[PDB]
């Protein structure tokens, strides 16, 4: 007679407090091969089952506890990070079923060859939204182009249409004077504070007044200056050292804005 | 080791089947072979023509009623000449019952008989009831009579284990949210193209 | 009845003095697995958990006898001296964390392009604390130098 969310936080300590072969790490790792199997299926086929059972209920098993299935099984983990990072930006999971077959027929050289070609076609573009991208964007963007170049045979229209999906979707910030004149890039989904989009540009406002509130109140920092970053649902204004962070989400970003719109009328 | 109180399918099944013999004797034939008619031998399924109670018991009261009807008035005749068919083997047999030679038909013919006829009515009856006593003036004790409570229980039970689902759920995700760019469109009706030429 | 200091040091002399399979070395295992998996788990999410018991056992049971865990699991050891030499300079963990996660998402052919890129930006710069650094603080500088160019596009 226990709260039904309650249950998985003891399973779940049997399953972490288990040997790598005793039969509860068993029965579960049945889940694992199941997902792994149906994800193979997919990258080969080309779609995604209308029906994935095993997938999904790692899925709900991973957001009950991130630290463990990460720990337990680190690739599902990675798989669920990458669907998350995607599912935030509308991108359909089909991008990621059009990418990984491009990228497994290829041979171990051919791999870093394109890795290559591609971290030198970003580095020559002008727009500091796509020069200088962070690691978690440029997955997030190889797989859009990567999913363009597999489907019309263009190594060119692929770079232009991810250019331009980064182009409206996200925004670089900067600061002070730093080399390359970026600090950062947060998309423009995660910095609204009402319903409609254009709402972002309220939620960039906050940021800009809470980095430089920051900067005013830690100056021992190397140069009075911050990053800038956004893993999942957040965004972290860390140091350089790492002792001043400081996370934002889209809930705290809008009860800001309210809190400042309850500073207009007097 | 049996009565005639506990009904199920089987006094179900031959009150009619009985009336296509003796119901009291039908229920009996199919007790002592199948527990609760068991034609085991191929040939026997071939000739009387299978696992279905539907003819089973009808096959079984048709045979018995021609059994019971040979002489129309020996009916453990009739059970003996179910088990023990009229050739090659049971031709010496029946023409040593109606003479009382009981020492002379068999082991397994005797035994029959001497388990149906407390329910079955012949007039060789109480003259095979008395067969093989310890003093003439006595009563031989067929099989299951005098090896009633000798048995041993089965120490394994159609009891199975039961494993049971490592199924837990947490927290479902959020459905892939709207790409800004249709986020913006059926918000205010124009693409982001189409927002930044002002 | 003897110091709760002194017992430590025949626990470990059995630990010390066993196969590898015994178990006593097979009951430790379960801690370096449980810390293991951890730092797994902290490089992939991205956060350090506020509750980390396996790894601080580690870490304690290291400052105990370091020829001994250094010894016997030698990744964990490297693992605290990395941890050692960044807390003392302030630097939380989170550097480690966000420089990993840089460099496990790299093929083997690219960590060394990138290692030669770094060696060289570096071997260009014109203080001497930067030109010729050492090869401790120069992986401790490599970590701080992967936090910013994870967090910040910036290569520069």
């Amino acid at each position: 007679d226990i709260p039904d969310g309650a249950k998985d936080a003891m399973k779940l300590k049997y399953l972490q407090a288990d040997s790598k072969d005793g039969a509860f790490r068993t029965a579960i790792g049945t889940m694992v091969t199941d997902a792994g199997q149906e994800w193979s299926a997919a990258v080969i086929n080309g779609k995604l089952p209308e029906r994935t059972p095993a997938m999904d209920a790692l899925r709900r098993i991973r957001n009950a506890d991130p630290q463990l299935i990460a720990a337990l099984y680190p690739d599902q983990a990675e798989l669920f990070l990458t669907m998350d990072m995607m599912d935030k930006q509308g991108i359909d999971p089909q991008v990621i079923l059009d990418a990984d077959r491009l990228t497994v027929k290829r041979s171990k050289e051919q791999r870093f060859e394109d890795d290559k070609a591609f971290e030198s076609a970003l580095n020559a573009s002008k727009a500091p939204e796509i020069a200088r991208m962070p690691a978690s964007l440029r997955e997030s963007a190889r797989k859009i182009y990567d999913s363009v170049k597999y489907r019309s045979g263009n190594e060119s229209m692929a770079m232009e249409q991810m250019t331009k999906f980064l182009k409206e979707s996200t925004y670089t910030f900067t600061g002070d004077d730093v080399d390359g004149d970026t600090v950062g890039v947060i998309p423009k989904n995660m910095m609204q504070v009402n319903s409609d989009p254009k709402s972002w540009e309220q939620g960039r406002d906050i940021l800009e007044e809470a980095r430089k509130g920051i900067i005013a109140s830690n100056p021992w920092i190397t140069n009075k200056q911050l990053t800038m970053y956004s893993q999942g649902d957040s965004i972290y204004l860390m140091d350089t050292t790492g002792q001043v962070r400081v996370r934002y989400d889209k809930e705290l970003l809008s009860k800001v804005w309210s809190e400042n719109q309850k500073k207009l009328e007097e | 080791y049996d009565k005639n109180v506990p009904s199920d399918y089987d006094g179900l099944f031959q009150k009619a089947a009985d009336a296509n013999v003796s119901y009291d004797l039908l229920r009996k034939v199919a007790w002592t072979e199948s527990r609760f008619m068991q034609f085991t031998k191929a040939t026997a399924k071939a000739l009387g023509l299978r696992l279905n109670p539907e003819l089973a018991i009808n096959a079984a009261a048709k045979q018995l009623a021609g059994l019971v009807g040979k002489f129309d008035g020996d009916e453990l005749k009739a059970a003996l000449a179910y088990n023990q068919g009229e050739g090659r083997l049971g031709n010496p047999q029946l023409e040593a019952y109606s003479k009382g030679d009981f020492a002379s038909i068999s082991e397994e013919g005797r035994n029959y008989m001497r388990n149906l006829l407390d329910v079955a009515k012949s007039p060789m009856a109480g003259q095979l009831e008395t067969f093989g006593g310890i003093t003439p003036k006595g009563k031989g004790i067929p099989a299951e009579v005098g090896l009633a409570g000798i048995g041993h229980k089965q120490k394994v039970t159609q009891e199975l284990p039961e494993s049971t689902s490592f199924d837990v759920k947490g927290i479902e995700q959020e459905a892939t949210a709207k790409p800004f760019a249709k986020d913006f469109w059926e918000t205010h009706g124009e693409t982001l193209d189409e927002y930044n030429s002002r």
